[PDB]
């Protein structure tokens, strides 16, 4: 029932001459905004993606990032010269806040380098990873020496971040509370051993990500029931496949049980024969 | 340019107060710095104001700042003689150690002494084996230089005798040929008639 | 320090033969630029619609490519990608069953 | 879209004392800063940092002389002007903006006048 | 503090450049600037660290090296007259009050060595007409016939230097208004109370320090080597 805000940032620096920075934002499991290196504005996908903020409470933010986009790039360009970093460069930044019931919450700001995070933001000062290289330490000093930025960030994690979330939940509850009924079926998989076959349980086109699915013999949960990873789709409804290796003679009375919020106890009744 | 400074050149009297302005167009902005370069020496750091810090003072100097209009000024009071140098306006587009520095074209001022009792005169003195001098001039009175390369003429410069609170102008001119007459060595310069010369 | 990716291809509708679209999911690639092409049994599809790339809690990226079609009893589909971790572009053919 | 109410102006004599009003509403923005800027006819000078919630810093010319207060509900702000000086006459503007520069969120009130005799 | 040598220097075109700089505050970042007289400032190079050396907005043929944190000396391979300016090593602290700190600065001048001249000794006893009318006596020192203008004039009274009551001219003046090789000439005044000038026990020395040639530079001409020497002319107090 928790819906964290994940602001995602991707910035690649192949050579000194060329770079691109794009970013987006996830709430819980939904995308609201896209932002290219080509666009001077962040794109509100939903009509309610703007939340409660007026076109000025909104544009104000666009003024910051647009400057922040330009600002961030030179820094790292000169950063690398100070730090002698063999190009190319890949930097990722995960950030946001998550609210607790009532008027309490917590924030975060995790930056990563070449698929390995470097530093975070604790309280009112920059703090590196306990498993971070040293050069990061000298870099930690430099950034802490720009306070207005340090302040500018707390003003966002502390405070302004959560209010906007509240300005979205009231604007997006309808989409938020939406539920989608899955579409399930069965199919044969190639045999993983002699006689013993692989029984596949298919689930597709549902909404709220979290679901529990197990292959069962009426009511007996089958250990061999193995499933893969939940995977997306174009309209935000996901997909999943659960498998099981059993012998043909044991396929009598077997059934795949499907448990998800979209139905409440009217589970997908699929015994072996459909 | 991204930082225009005004005015270029200014001349004021000793003991007066005046102001120095600076206008910048740089985006972004982090801090503003007024510097003072001694003539022929390295400039010195004076005021280092972030954009919150509107005003700041170091001694008889007091600078101001209005970022909303992107405009800086610089107020000094009771101008001393030592204040005479060139002044600069420097902005850093970052707060940490990454900002590019945007210097203004640079202004320069001159604080002249206000002398209450002027007795202009021209003397000639021994050259210990040839040059006449003019001193104690109304600082507002002006000078020109030589018509012909044989004749040499300097410009004004003042002096301070702190032991007895005396501050007086001075000027020198000479040539080598025997035709060097002190009476006419300054004709290119307009001088007052109350000047007495032996 | 370099993770190579993991490809998974699947369809949205269990199709007989019945307009349906298809999805190719890739994740866990440590850098971020990759050349990707969905191939209709030997040939690419220009008209294609993709989404916005992201990464996971381990900062390992992931992305999804989709396209509408009409599947056959005869043709086969696959997902091809050139990455730094691969000298040869690996392909994953779609199973019309599972 | 914001609300502009400035109230509490007037004429006084030397050594007087006054109190000023300011509030905002509509498309507001959680943590923010309000306060005033006086403009001696010539030039707006900071006088009062509000830093909604956050500790604050006055001007040295009014160090301890003047003191502010926060509505803490109606998001309104009150300033207590005490021991006024004659030279302290100027145009006093209320400002509500956030502690990040150059944003379009920098809103300015209609303006209030203060005169000390 | 922050040190860079030497204040003045002169060399021949096409030769290699000695430019030094030192720093005793342990700062990691250092600078170099180029200022032509009467004009603004120009950045040319910088080093964010010990092993960094980078180029500035001005593309130039300089050789910014930094292997040590203290020494940040600039080098230049081949000399050329368009390089004549002033150059200012600079430094900043790794934390707070980024008071960009500057070095003293170095003056640079670079066609032929037969154009160099040491200046004239020159002191001038005052005038009685001034002593009578003003109750004070003015002295003046003069240095002429020299090239280049790398000069440090200093008055000296009774063994000690003095700065109270002096007025050296700000900048020199060419001996020829047209020539580019023109020698220069400057004036320096000094005025004291009469009663002092009378007292014979007072010694007066106008000293001039000339930053001339090196010790190895080949000199062959009719003249003596105009080396870096001190051209001082003195005087004695006189009650007429
Ligand atoms: C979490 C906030 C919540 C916001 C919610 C908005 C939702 C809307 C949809 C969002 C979808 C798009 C999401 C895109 C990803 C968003 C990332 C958010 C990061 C924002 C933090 C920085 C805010 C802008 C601050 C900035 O531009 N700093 C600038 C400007 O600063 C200058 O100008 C300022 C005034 O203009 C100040 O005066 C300052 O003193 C002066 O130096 C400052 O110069 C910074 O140093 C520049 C970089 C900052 C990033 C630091 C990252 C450190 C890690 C990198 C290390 C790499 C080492 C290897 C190379
Ligand atoms: C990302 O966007 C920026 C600006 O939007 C691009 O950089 C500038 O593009 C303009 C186009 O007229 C050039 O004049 C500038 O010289 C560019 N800046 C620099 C520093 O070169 C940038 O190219 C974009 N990135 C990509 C990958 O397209």
């Amino acid at each position: 029932r928790l819906f964290p805000l994940r602001c995602l940032q991707i910035s690649s620096f192949a050579n000194s001459s060329w770079t691109r920075t794009d970013g987006l934002a996830w709430l819980g499991e939904l995308q609201t905004h896209s932002w290219s290196n080509d666009s001077d504005t962040v794109r509100s996908l939903k009509p309610w993606s703007q939340g409660t903020f007026s076109d000025q409470q909104w544009e104000t933010l666009q003024h910051i990032f647009r400057v922040y986009r330009s600002s961030f790039t030179r820094d790292v360009k000169e950063f690398a010269k100070m730090l002698r970093l063999s190009y190319p460069l890949e930097l990722q930044v995960s950030a946001g806040c998550e609210v607790h019931p009532g008027n309490a919450s917590n924030n975060f700001f995790h930056v990563a380098f070449q698929g390995k995070d470097i530093l975070s933001f604790q309280g009112t000062s920059w703090e590196p990873t306990q498993e971070a290289p040293l050069w990061v330490n000298l870099a930690i000093q430099v950034l802490n020496q720009d306070k207005w930025t340090r302040e500018t960030v707390q003003w966002l994690l502390n405070g302004t971040c959560p209010q906007f979330v509240s300005g979205l939940l009231e604007s997006g509850k309808s989409e938020l509370k939406k539920q989608v009924k899955p579409k399930a079926w069965l199919s044969r998989g190639p045999s993983p051993g002699p006689g013993r076959l692989l029984l596949v349980c298919h689930v597709s086109g549902f909404y709220p990500k979290p679901v529990w699915v197990k292959w069962m013999r009426g009511e007996q949960e089958q250990q061999g029931t193995q499933p893969g990873d939940i995977l997306p789709n174009a309209d935000e409804t996901w997909y999943l496949r659960a498998t099981l290796d059993v012998v043909a003679g044991e396929a009598a009375g077997l059934s795949c049980r499907v448990k998800h919020s979209s139905l409440e106890g009217q589970d997908i009744v699929l015994y072996w024969g459909s | 340019n991204q930082v225009e400074q005004s005015p270029q050149s200014l001349i004021i009297l000793e003991g007066k107060n005046c102001t120095l302005q600076c206008n910048y167009t740089v985006s972004p902005f982090s801090n503003l710095r007024w510097y003072k370069q001694d003539t022929g020496r390295g400039p010195v750091s004076l005021t280092i104001m972030t954009f919150s810090e509107n005003t700041k003072s170091n001694g008889r100097y007091t600078a101001t700042l209005d970022a909303d209009t992107k405009q800086s000024s610089l107020h000094i009071t009771a101008s001393q003689l030592s204040d005479s140098a060139s002044y600069i306006c420097v902005v850093s587009d970052r707060g940490s150690t990454l900002g590019r520095l945007y210097f203004g074209r640079g202004t320069q001022l001159t604080v002249w002494p206000d002398i209450q009792n002027p007795d202009p005169a021209v003397y000639q003195l021994r050259d210990s084996k040839s040059v006449c001098l003019f001193t104690d001039f109304d600082s507002q009175t002006n000078v020109s230089q030589s018509k012909d390369s044989d004749v040499y003429i300097t410009d004004k410069c003042v002096l301070d005798m702190r032991s007895m609170d005396f501050k007086s102008n001075s000027a020198v001119a000479w040539s080598n040929k025997s035709d060097f007459a002190c009476a006419n060595a300054f004709n290119n310069s307009i001088i007052p008639e109350d000047t007495f010369f032996p | 320090i370099q993770r190579t990716p993991k490809i998974q291809v699947y369809s949205r509708h269990p199709a007989e033969n019945k307009s349906n679209f298809l999805n190719c999911y890739v994740s866990g690639f440590h850098p971020s630029d990759i050349e990707v092409d969905l191939l209709k049994n030997g040939e690419r599809i220009e008209k294609v619609e993709h989404s916005d790339l992201s990464f996971s809690k381990d900062w390992s990226f992931y992305l999804l490519y989709y396209t509408e079609f009409t599947p056959t009893e005869k043709d086969e589909y696959a997902c091809r990608v050139n990455h730094v971790t691969l000298s040869q572009p690996k392909i994953v053919k779609w199973d019309r069953d599972m | 879209q914001v609300q502009l109410v400035e109230s509490g102006g007037g004429l006084v004599q030397a050594g007087g004392s006054l109190r000023l009003s300011c509030a905002a509403s509509g498309s507001m923005f959680s943590d923010n800063v309000m306060g005033w800027y006086r403009q001696a006819p010539g030039q707006r000078e900071l006088v009062a940092t509000i830093r909604t919630g956050g500790s604050t810093n006055y001007a040295d010319s009014v160090k301890g002389r003047f003191t502010i207060s926060r509505d803490n509900a109606k998001n309104t702000v009150y300033l207590q002007m005490n021991s006024l000086k004659p030279e302290d006459t100027a145009v006093y503007y209320c400002r509500h903006t956030i502690p990040v520069p150059s944003t379009p969120y920098d809103y300015w009130g209609q303006g209030t006048q203060v005169t000390v005799s | 503090d922050i040190y860079q040598t030497p204040r003045y220097l002169v060399i021949g075109t096409g030769k290699k450049i000695t430019l030094e700089c030192s720093q005793t505050m342990g700062h990691d970042k250092m600078y170099w600037y180029q200022q032509d007289p009467g004009m603004e400032l120009h950045l040319i190079h910088y080093s964010y660290g010990v092993n960094s050396t980078e180029k500035g907005d001005l593309s130039s043929e300089s050789t910014v090296s930094r292997i040590r944190t203290e020494h940040f000396p600039l080098t230049l391979e081949s000399a050329r007259p368009s390089h004549t300016s002033q150059y200012l090593c600079a430094s900043t602290s790794r934390r707070g009050s980024y008071e960009q700190y500057f070095g003293p600065g170095t003056r640079l001048t670079v066609e032929d060595l037969k154009n160099v001249f040491p200046p004239e000794v020159a002191v001038f006893e005052p005038s009685e007409a001034e002593i009578s009318h003003t109750q004070k006596a003015t002295l003046v020192c003069l240095a002429t016939g020299f090239y280049p203008d790398h000069v440090e004039l200093s008055w000296w009274v009774n063994g000690k230097e003095v700065h109270s009551g002096v007025c050296t001219d700000p900048q020199p003046l060419k001996e020829q208004p047209a020539l580019n090789d023109s020698r220069y000439a400057l004036s320096s005044r000094l005025r004291v109370s009469a009663t002092f000038w009378q007292n014979p026990r007072n010694h007066f020395r106008c000293q001039v320090q000339f930053y001339g040639l090196s010790e190895n530079d080949e000199w062959t001409q009719d003249r003596a080597k105009p080396v870096t020497q001190i051209v001082s002319a003195e005087a004695w107090g006189r009650a007429d």
